[PDB]
């Protein structure tokens, strides 16, 4: 694996001599849990929302405050 | 902004942490030269009250100058007529668990400026915009969550009407983004994610057009294996920079998660990766993956500096770059094309080279990481041979002075889980000084180079990494402080040190210059820390430990110890 | 020792906190003058990595110099020749609890020196010999328990083969003892009690011989109700004086606790006295009682400077100090006899006066304290006219200059119980500026005066207290640190400021002085704290707070911010 | 109370008027604890024990240790 050989342009990633093509299966499969991967997208979702009200209710009330509910 | 211009347009004045626009780290004044530098004198000091690495450097306009801490991030404003009294200040209520997640010291690079405001961060996810002469919070918005490992200690970068922000994590697999605000109202624009679909990444219709064999779309999935990429790290906490004409802020990407390169088969993309995107819609022109498949956490955030020099006789825009991964390159800033990419020293084993017509890193399997196998000897270590620092740029005799670190390591991974919240790097290293050093125990260097073609004019070895960067100005000098305390100046055109002075700490940020009352200043930020601190600050002997940084860096302790402030010099 | 000794007479170095045994914290270092002192610039500096206030001054014994933080009691030493390399450090292991029976900030006052060990204690109680070239702890015993809040904050002081070391905690019913040690082996030689039977008060037994209207025996005891003496306070944590001929160490025991007076009836002997005792027995050869029956905090434990001059004439050796009560004494240090007891400033109202016969305040009914009543526009405050600083004296035009505090206060007692272990005042304080500062809101003064009359040569108002103390040079300069941040020299001959250098923090210790390589440097702490840096260092904001000192020093935090660490200056 | 009426000398003290000659049994006694009072004493004769031991281990053994039991 020089990363000389690739199969499609910007795609030259190889396993290493002695290592999986896939590691789905493998005894280095990370088997990452789905729910948890989804947990910075659920984060952002909620934050993006906190975000909105605030420009929300400064827009209205022509001053800005942190914390409004 | 307008505003920032016409700061920006004002002698003497200091707006942006890199310097300017093209982040070229340099000034014009000249007061300060050669012939009487060796009668520079402290000025006066300001203590910040914190402990931890002190990163980044003071902001002036016009008469006023903005100085920040370590975490708990606070905000000092002074007017320069009396340093002495604390105009106004700004000191952040923030959970002390915030600490927790933050990989390499609680450090914070600096603050930022538009339209009559400071922008400022916390690293506890908060970004604000506060009246430049009352203090006064006009907006405040999250932008990280530390829950999920994300936090801030990059400086914003304001350009036209936003301000960018990009959240750091990855050694807890943060999936890195750049964030862009309304300067006027903090409501977010966009965000350009580093993995994942390309509506996420935010590919321009025409992206690499110029260079299709980059790679183009759908590689923010297919170059890993399931949905591995959702945390898969990239995240951007180093600097920016900004071409105007082009609209176009470059940066560049972090290293994918975990460090366990394992458990990540593909080339990752894209992390690593150098970036030309438009200021306005966040779409990227070009992207330049530097290491695909990273092995060895050569994080690619490095600052990116923008020239316009002639390449072999013909003028052209560039945008220089020097990796955690010891390559210095330079590409066309418009397109994205691939000039220069040398090693910055020869000890530099990972790559045999970089192919400029693949556009690749020629890799050598014997420097490689992988599970069930200790890489050992592997140049650059992760600390790379350039991390955080900001260099400058002298336009005239046209060279870069980097501070570059001379670090090599060991390496193993090991399978483990992630859990947001928790740190998910999966390796354990041992680092040590490179090879090349006059008595081989030296781990820093102040190297100038051309930057059409990547070669080193001189060299001036350090005892330790010259982690926080350097400043050039008129008068012939490169500035530079160094973990063991000292705020040096060489002569440009050789590199033999002219003056220095001991600070009270070791300096992990860059040198700042500004005209005051017509005299030219010198600030510099003290408080060692940063990831070459970490035995020092988190009182820890475990050679292994900090990964691999404390053994390294061991000594350090023993020629500086913890503060946090800034010192100003002039004639 | 004889080692001390010899380190005491050689030219430029500083082996003893004030100066020397007799304690007139000067020096004939010359080469910084009138004339050239606008020239004075930052040599050097030093962080010591801690935060709170920093106290006291270093050490300079031939070519080393040995630096003290505040908690944890960090002590580093380095080689002038180097002052980029610790030599040695000694980091104590102490329990965080010990911070929370300190009354004032987690200060220390320094490091003292003897038979070529640096002895130094921790706030936990321990004092400790250490090897002066090695740092190896060559012994290291128990002085104070705080678990019943007894700590330690002063500077040891050495005497032959002697360490005197005394226990701070008066305001937890602290019972004070000047406690002897062996300087080789740290062996306990003796403890000399405040309060008690005559026996472990250590009285000799022809104890005020020359003045017995002082009071003489049984009265540790009789001026007392009952066992109320057992938690009397009379702790004494300020500085010593030593006259190897007369063989006899002075210094000024503490306030008797608590400080609500109603709860201790009568004189509280021997509380707030100024001691001159034998230094191999300890046996006190005479004792004045400054302030009988305390009612304000005015813990006498003030600076004792031994001098020679002429008195309407006639060559007298005497002793001078200036009490937290606003009086300047000056009495024969050979027998006690009061010779000067004279206002510092005409706003002192708690006494109309000192009786010089009588030997005794004559109390004002109006300025008092007692129970079920508020006192108002009390002067001095219980942070006193002059509290832990160190004065300096110019052996040539005779006078003393002081660093003085302009604050008075109000104040109310309540009952309380006594708990070994937590704190016992019983009084709540509102403090401000005194009625004489220009524009009414000064609360520091550097004030010249003859010790041989009580009368002010010169006046200089500054902002806030004068903390540190003063240091004289030969060449004509009052040097001395402000809270907000300076380092200052003045004119001797009129109080003129002639030099000024913004340090990073406020500096409550004196300043030193010594030389190296033909060159006069000059020494300074900085880091504010203590008593009035309470608000800033705490995140107080309440005004009665710190009882009272946060209202009192509210601007402090708008002036300076935390630091810790030492700036050295020179031509 | 001017402090110059003493009844004996080194004894000058006198209570305020309205206040009493003696507290206990007034309304302000302080009911100071035996217990609590003879604190201070007992903490020193148990350090001093410790440092004695502390000395004269170091003497017969040569070498300093703080922690000798
Ligand atoms: O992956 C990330 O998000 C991340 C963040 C940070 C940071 O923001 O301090 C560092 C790094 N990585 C790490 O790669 C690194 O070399 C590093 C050094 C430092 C420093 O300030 O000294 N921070 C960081
Ligand atoms: O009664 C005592 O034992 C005691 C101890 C201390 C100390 O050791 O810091 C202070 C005081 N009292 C207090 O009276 C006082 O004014 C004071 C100021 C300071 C300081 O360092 O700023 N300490 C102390
Ligand atoms: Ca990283
Ligand atoms: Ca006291």
């Amino acid at each position: 694996y020089d990363g000389q050989n690739c199969k499609e342009p910007g795609n030259c990633w190889e396993n290493k001599p002695g290592y999986p093509e896939k590691i789905a299966g493998s005894k280095y499969d990370p088997k990452h849990d789905p729910v948890e991967l989804n947990k910075q997208e659920e984060s952002i979702k909620a934050m993006d929302a906190r975000n909105a009200k605030r420009i929300a209710n400064a827009k209205s009330s022509g001053n800005f405050v942190f914390d409004v509910k | 902004d307008a505003d920032l211009d016409k700061q920006v347009n004002t002698a003497g004045a200091w707006p942006i942490a890199t310097g300017g626009y093209y982040s070229q780290h340099n000034s014009p004044l000249a007061q300060i030269n050669k012939s009487n530098v060796k009668n520079v004198k402290a000025a006066w000091s300001f203590s910040t009250g914190v402990l931890n690495g002190h990163e980044g450097a003071p902001l002036v306009i016009g008469d006023m100058m903005y100085v920040h801490s370590a975490f708990p991030n606070n905000t000092y404003a002074l007017n320069l007529n009396d340093p002495g009294k604390i105009v106004w200040q700004h000191k952040p209520k923030q959970d002390a668990s915030t600490k927790a997640v933050m990989c390499c010291d609680v450090v914070d690079r600096g603050l930022a400026y538009g339209a009559g405001q400071i922008v400022k961060k916390q690293a506890n996810g908060h970004l604000l915009a506060l009246d430049a002469k009352t203090g006064k919070i006009n907006w405040e918005v999250e932008v990280c969550d530390p829950k999920v490992g994300s936090t801030l200690t990059q400086a914003p970068f304001v350009a036209k009407d936003t301000v960018l922000m990009g959240c750091s994590g990855a050694e807890l697999g943060v999936r890195g983004a750049v964030n862009a605000f309304d300067l006027k109202t903090g409501e977010l624009k966009w965000r350009a994610f580093a993995t994942g679909s390309d509506d996420s990444v935010r590919l321009a219709k025409d992206f690499n057009s110029a260079n299709p064999h980059y790679g183009q779309f759908g590689l923010g999935t297919k170059t890993w294996e399931g949905d591995a990429w959702k945390i898969g790290g990239g995240t951007n906490w180093g600097w920016y920079a900004y071409d105007p004409k082009l609209n176009l802020f470059y940066y560049g990407s972090g290293n994918p998660a975990p460090w366990n390169e394992t458990m990540r088969p593909g080339d990752n993309k894209w992390t690593m990766t150098i970036w030309g995107r438009d200021l306005d819609t966040g779409m990227a022109k070009w992207g330049y993956q530097k290491t695909p498949h990273d092995e060895w956490d050569f994080a690619g955030v490095n600052q990116m500096v923008l020239t316009d020099q002639p390449v072999n006789g013909k003028m052209t825009p560039l945008l220089s770059h020097i990796d955690r991964n010891g390559i210095l390159y330079t590409l066309n800033r418009e397109n994205g094309n691939l000039i220069v990419a040398e090693k910055v020293d020869p000890a530099v084993n990972v790559f045999k080279k970089v192919d400029l017509k693949t556009g690749t890193p020629v890799r050598d399997p014997e420097f490689a990481t992988r599970m069930d196998h200790k890489g050992t000897n592997i140049c650059p270590s992760a600390m790379g041979f350039h991390n955080q620092g900001v260099d400058s740029y002298d336009p005239e005799s046209r060279t870069l002075y980097a501070g570059l670190n001379h670090i090599c390591m060991d390496w193993e991974p090991f399978m483990l889980p992630y859990r947001a919240g928790q740190f998910f790097v999966g390796a354990t290293l041992a680092m040590y000084p490179g090879p090349n050093g006059p008595t081989k125990k030296e781990m820093g260097q102040i190297r100038a180079f051309d930057l059409t073609t990547g070669k080193a004019k001189w060299t001036k070895w350090e005892k330790f990494a010259a982690w926080g960067g350097t400043l050039y100005t008129k008068g012939g000098l490169v500035w530079y402080a160094t973990l063991d305390g000292y705020l040096k100046a060489l002569d440009n055109k050789d590199g033999k040190e002219l003056w220095n002075f001991k600070m009270p700490s070791g300096g992990i940020g860059s040198p700042m210059t500004y005209s005051f009352k017509g005299k030219q200043y010198i600030g510099s930020m003290y408080g060692v820390g940063g990831w070459p601190g970490v035995g020092l600050v988190f009182d820890l002997t475990d050679p292994s430990a900090g990964l691999g940084a404390v053994g390294a860096f061991r000594e350090l302790q023993n020629h500086t110890q913890m503060g946090g402030g800034l010192m100003v010099f002039s004639l």
